[PDB]
RNA sequence: GAAACUGCGAAUGGCUCAUUAAAUCAGUUAUCGUUUAUUUGAUAGUUCCUUUACUACAUGGUAUAACUGUGGUAAUUCUAGA
RNA sequence: AUUCAUAAUAACUUUUCGAAUCGCAUGGCCUUGUGCUGGCGAUGGUUCAUUCAAAUUUCUGCCCUAUCAACUUUCGAUGGUA
RNA sequence: GAAUGUUACCGCAAUAGUAAUUGAACUUAGUACGAGAGGAACAGUUCAUUCGGAUAAUUGGUUUUUGCGGCUGUCUGAUCA
RNA sequence: UGUACAACGGGGUAUUGUAAGCAGUAGAGUAGCCUUGUUGUUACGAUCUGCUGAGAUUAAGCCUUUGUUGUCUGAUUUGU
């Protein structure tokens, strides 16, 4: 999939595209509105904490 | 093989056990048993059953998943770029709150001008 | 570690204050402190002239 | 002076005559049995709430669009996040 | 023709309205302070009346049929009371 | 199932009986052939039909597990059972 | 006279569908008390909830079993 993100403090908003299916079971089954680590996903986030704010699906 | 979930009861339903029923509005049902099914064909109702996951839930036993939605607190401290501000330049203009005196010379001196304009104005008007 | 898109890059905010009270305490000045000075202007050039445009202020 | 917000209008107009036989409808009445944006005419000195510090009254507060850029959709006058 | 129009006491109200709006003009008094005053408008606002209407509604009137003479009243038909 | 020395274990095979059967789809192949209309075959793969022999994981059936729970009628003073 | 057997038990597993008892500001409503109520309380009250996926049952042709309690020398017959 996907990933738009935001940093509201620089205010700054990029796309990431990602695979790695079991980087993202880290998210699936989640609300929106929920924390997770990031390093679960890239390491490249690693200390990161994002939160969800919805999204887009197929179709 | 996938796994499943009792659309009466709420069981993982593993490959070839229990059956599917299925409905003339193109739905879709599935059966650990015949003991479900059964309840089924009686129309009946799951949360009025006990020992269904349903139930345990719409009367709450066993509910240890969700905790509490956290309210932050936490202030801005992020001082944009506010794109005709000048960062330098805006704490400049936030450091000099005081000094309201240029502020009142500023004041005097447009009292001046508008006593020297109004004088025009009654000049060129006689 | 830093983001580059993100984290690293920062951007500005498109606009500040067009309210008196919203001025003040953007700045924490006073309830006097000249507002009209303390104002943001917005510099463009049309053409060789270029030119401020300071909005307005409201209440 | 674009866009968006806000205010309005969008219920008029127009077309057609399926249904409908004390029902529409005509003409006549009542509203001492009511609604009336609106136009129009007139119409608020009392309202600081333990109203002697509670206090901004030369005037109070929070959002949010348009925009920024980030994105999904095959696709719709789709839309999310920031 | 009214228990009316209105008024008047006691109370009630999740508390309504009583203008933080805007253009044009710039004037006058001075103890000259950005002191005090002041106009032509535009908007929006409580209620009353009005007006553009609306809703109900009174009397009387409608074609061919009796090879339809009885009908309505279950579950409203008629009336009354709350 | 007596008798063959007893008793036990493993075992040969005279004999007797016998059982598997049938079709379709795909390819071949719109090919072969034929003027054309039309239109094949073996190999090969997937399924099925009829029959047979076994099993019963699951599905279904059956319930005296009178195991569980439920309902009426009546008796046990009540309740409980 | 022993990784022997058995009955009991224990556990597992499977089935039912949340036990009796106790409580409850739940309870359609009703009558009564006076302290009159300022949820006033007493009493009748199918049912509802909690203790409760509870209790009950489980080999009789299910598995297991470091427990408990016992059991283990009767009869007859056969020879190349």
């Amino acid at each position: 999939m996907k990933l738009n993100i935001s940093y509201p403090v620089n205010g700054s908003q990029k796309t990431f595209e990602i695979d790695d299916e079991h980087r993202i079971r880290v998210f699936f089954d989640k609300r929106i509105g929920q924390e997770v680590d990031g390093e679960a996903v890239g390491d490249e986030f690693k200390g990161y904490v994002f939160k969800i704010s919805g999204g887009n699906d197929k179709q | 093989m996938k796994v499943e979930i009792d659309s009466f009861s709420g069981a993982k339903i593993y490959p070839g056990r229990g059956t599917l029923f299925v409905r003339g509005d193109s739905k879709i049902f599935r059966f650990q048993n015949s003991k479900s099914a059964s309840l089924f064909k009686q129309r009946k109702n799951p949360r009025r059953i006990a020992w269904t996951v349903l139930f345990r839930k719409h009367h709450k036993k066993g509910i240890t998943e969700e905790v509490a939605k956290k309210r932050s607190r936490k202030t801005v401290k992020a001082q944009r770029p506010i794109t005709g501000a000048s960062l330098d330049l805006i704490k400049e203009r936030r450091s000099l709150k005081p000094e309201v005196r240029k502020a009142n010379r500023e004041e005097k001196l447009k009292a001046n001008k508008e006593k020297k304009k109004a004088e025009k104005a009654a000049r060129k008007a006689e | 570690q830093e983001l580059e898109g993100l984290t690293d890059t920062t951007v500005p905010k498109r606009l500040g204050p067009k309210r008196a009270n919203n001025i003040r305490k953007f700045f924490g000045l006073s309830k006097e402190d000249d507002v009209r000075d303390f104002v943001i202007r917005r510099e463009v050039t049309k053409g060789e002239k270029t030119y401020t445009k300071a909005p307005k202020i409201q209440r």
